[PDB]
């Protein structure tokens, strides 16, 4: 609920699995999947839409349960001079498998001459860095997409939505919902003692 | 492997480190013209050295690739300037000598103190406003005899040096060093040629020389009174009456002519003191003007980063009227902005092109300039033309419903339109044609300056020459190697685009009263063009917007029917006061 | 039981107030049967006779 009506996770785009309906169905495992983006990665972050980043920086089969969450981080981290802390792969050889983390650090063979020790012609780096500054344009402003992959493994789902519990009234019969116990009757105070776990 | 893969790899490295290096180099210049300091001097020197260092070193690295082995025809569009060699091909002795030219000539242009006489605030005002025959004669003839003499070394190995490198680099002339752009020889069908531009310059000149000849009849007949024995209608004009020191400018002097002085011209300074004109103001209603055209709201950072005020003396700076394509989602206009009738035009002049900049901002860095070399300032000019319509001023706040108008308001609109921008294009015809014939070398080495009349004596009739003098290098726009063919090109494309735009807005007849507003289609189709930028030939795109691959003739008169008919009834060398 | 109106459905938290915005999307969306639509998308006529 807080993420939905947070009024701060401005690009909370969960087209598909309904955040409006999430609050009763259980998932066994959820996934923290966060990176840094720019104002151009917004449209680039569109599962189904492809591009440089979708092919060489992050991975996607085509479909996965799990939303995307970005919001303006320009005020958070943007120094005059250029935010060189963050960086990005630019051009890989080809794609990879759906959804695996990669920190491959090597030299890209760009053309005819084999690299085989050389870094010059035909042998450039795909690894570049960012230079974020306060005047950066909208299409470049960092918003930090974060993913919420929900996998429901065959085992019973352990993390669930909340339980909306109201007050109990006695000496006048009601329907009742004591966690499975759903009868219909009067509840009253009682004396007979129970053991610590029954 | 593949040319395109590492070609775009190199160009995308260039894009991503060029945002860094360029953007903060242009931004060092922004800190400079914002705050003129000396750490800016040194760091801007270093940044420009690194820019030119990428240029030279990586344009030694780029030429292991051949020129022809491309099939995409857009990779050609990027590779003309990518696979090029530059100016380091020749020896290293004329390198400090080309710097010698570009620095000593620049200094003489900036230190040409007449002894003293301050250059721009003193001479330009007295030369335009002195009003005599024996005092401005001093400032004019002393000027000529002082400037046209010492340049013979600089200019007369200047021409041969550029001609020599042109031939040495497989070109025909110093013009062929430039004109190679105008051979469209990639995608076929939409091709063009470069070898001559005599076509359609004399031809369109043979069409304006009727209109200009009527205008010249009027002007040459007007100035009878001031000099009785020196000016006659059957002869022609004297040496020093261009309204400017070279007279490059043809939209001002309605003030030295009174055919209709009875109707009050437009004035907004009364409106200025009345209706909350703030210098943070009409800029935003200029924004809603472009909305009426169909363009989105302006960015929020523009009110913050771009300077729109008076920096004052406390902030040391210079407000020269040249907008800045800072790029990288940042596009700037650093002006000492004031609220004035001409500044009113200037605001829209700059903001039209700034919107054009954000329009093609979606294009890679190498293709982030105007459609062609003349189109840049033409964007501002056409937008000023569009926003300058007076009946649209009645359609907005800065005019009263009781403001009556007649047809003679536009009469001095045009007879203004005779001495600050456009009307006498034939002077540009003279200077530019003589400049092609002198830089390219088809004239021998003591025959500049006779031609520094008789072309007047043939085209406009400005007289007093002998062999030697060399005038044409003493300008801001020639001492920095700028060619005025951009002015001819804009003078035509301005009005072809004007005809297309006003015809699209369902306004016909004469083109002096077309309002371009509430026209999404005029914005929708414009988007289909502006978004492309230089991706498509100007012939095909011109047909898409106007309807032809070549400039039209009828529209030039389609704007000018009233002045046509009004010239006919007032237009009713081989002659010497010397 | 039928439903004819074309009311602007409210597609989330920020109220539509009749206009677009954060989570406000128009339910009425045409088929526009184009040839590129697949067989799972090709039209089928149906008649029901109660």
């Amino acid at each position: 609920s807080v993420l939905y009506n947070s009024a701060s996770f401005s690009t909370f785009k969960c087209y598909g699995v309904s955040p409006t309906k999430l609050n009763d169905l259980c998932f066994t495992n959820v996934y923290a999947d966060s990176f840094v983006i720019r104002g151009d990665e917004v449209r680039q972050i569109a599962p189904g839409q492809t591009g440089k980043i979708a092919d060489y920086n992050y991975k996607l089969p085509d479909d996965f349960t799990g939303c995307v969450i970005a919001w303006n981080s320009n005020n958070l981290d943007s120094k005059v001079g250029g935010n060189y802390n963050y960086l990005y792969r630019l051009f890989r050889k080809s794609n990879l498998k759906p959804f695996e983390r990669d920190i491959s650090t090597e030299i890209y063979q760009a053309g005819s001459t084999p690299c085989n020790g050389v870094e010059g012609f035909n042998c450039y780096f795909p690894l570049q860095s960012y230079g974020f500054q306060p005047t950066y344009g909208v299409g470049y402003q960092p918003y930090r997409v974060v993913v919420l992959s929900f996998e429901l493994l065959h085992a019973p789902a352990t993390v669930c939505g909340p339980k909306k519990s109201t007050n109990l009234v006695k000496n006048k019969c009601v329907n009742f919902n004591f966690n499975g116990l759903t009868g219909t009757g009067v509840l009253t105070e009682s004396n007979k003692k129970f053991l610590p776990f029954q | 492997s593949t040319i395109e893969e590492q070609a775009k790899t190199f160009l995308d490295k260039f894009n991503h480190e060029a945002e860094d290096l360029f953007y903060q180099s242009s931004l060092a210049s922004w800190n400079y013209n914002t705050n003129i300091t000396e750490e800016n001097v040194q760091n801007m020197n270093n940044a420009g050295d690194k820019w030119s260092a990428f240029l030279k070193e990586q344009s030694t690295l780029a030429q292991m690739y051949p020129l022809q082995e491309i099939q995409n025809l857009t990779v050609k569009l990027q590779l003309q300037a990518l696979q090029q060699n530059g100016s380091s091909v020749l020896s290293e002795d004329k390198s400090k000598r080309l710097n010698t030219i570009l620095n000593t000539m620049s200094t003489i242009y900036s230190t040409g103190k007449v002894c003293c006489l301050l250059l721009e605030p003193g001479l330009n005002e007295i030369m335009a406003n002195s009003l005599d025959y024996n005092e401005r004669l001093w400032a004019w003839e002393s000027w000529r005899s002082e400037v046209g003499k010492q340049l013979r070394p600089l200019y007369e190995e200047y021409v041969v040096l550029k001609n020599e490198m042109a031939r040495a680099n497989h070109y025909e002339d110093y013009g062929d060093y430039w004109r190679g752009d105008y051979e469209v020889n990639g995608v076929d069908g939409y091709d063009y040629s470069r070898g001559q531009l005599i076509e359609d310059v004399e031809h369109t000149f043979e069409e304006i020389k009727p209109l200009y000849e009527h205008l010249h009849a009027y002007v040459r007949a007007k100035l009878m009174n001031a000099y009785p024995s020196y000016i006659s209608p059957i002869g022609c004009l004297p040496a020093h009456l261009l309204g400017d020191m070279w007279g490059r400018f043809w939209t001002n002097l309605y003030s030295l002519t009174v055919p209709f002085g009875q109707k009050p011209n437009i004035d907004v300074t009364d409106a200025m003191v009345d209706q909350a004109w703030d210098a943070q103001r009409i800029f935003k209603e200029a924004e809603k003007f472009f909305v009426s055209v169909g363009l989105p709201n302006m960015t929020q950072g523009f009110w913050e980063n771009s300077m729109l005020t008076d920096p004052g003396n406390v902030q040391k700076a210079v407000c020269h009227p040249t907008a800045w394509d800072l790029g990288k989602g940042d596009f700037r206009i650093l002006m000492c902005t004031k609220v004035t009738m001409d500044d009113f035009l200037t605001a829209h002049h700059e903001m039209g092109h700034i919107q054009y900049d954000m329009a093609y901002a979606a294009q890679p860095f190498l293709l982030r300039n105007g459609a062609n070399e003349g189109f840049h300032e033409a964007v501002g000019e056409i937008m000023s033309l569009s926003a300058a319509t007076p009946k649209h001023l009645k359609s907005i706040g800065l005019l009263s419903p009781d403001f009556q108008e007649d047809n003679e308001t536009e009469i001095n609109f045009l007879l203004k339109q005779a001495l600050t921008i456009v009307g006498t294009l034939p002077f540009t015809y003279m200077l530019e044609k003589w400049r092609w014939m002198v830089f390219k070398g088809e004239i021998p080495k003591d025959q500049w300056m006779k031609k520094w009349w008789e072309m007047k004596r043939e085209i406009v009739g400005v007289v007093e020459h002998d062999e030697t003098y060399c005038d044409p290098a003493s300008l801001f726009h020639v001492s920095n190697d700028y060619s005025f063919i951009r002015y001819y090109t804009r003078t035509l494309y301005q009005f072809q685009f004007q005809e297309a735009l006003c015809q699209a807005a369902k306004h016909e007849g004469p083109l002096h009263k077309c309002d371009i507003s509430n026209s999404t289609e005029a914005g929708q189709k414009l988007f289909n063009m502006l978004r492309l930028g230089k991706s498509e030939p100007w012939t095909l795109a011109l047909e898409n917007v106007v309807g032809a691959k070549n400039m039209n003739v009828r529209p030039l008169l389609n704007y000018f029917e009233p002045l046509f008919t009004w010239l006919k009834d007032q237009n009713k060398t081989d002659w010497s006061p010397y």
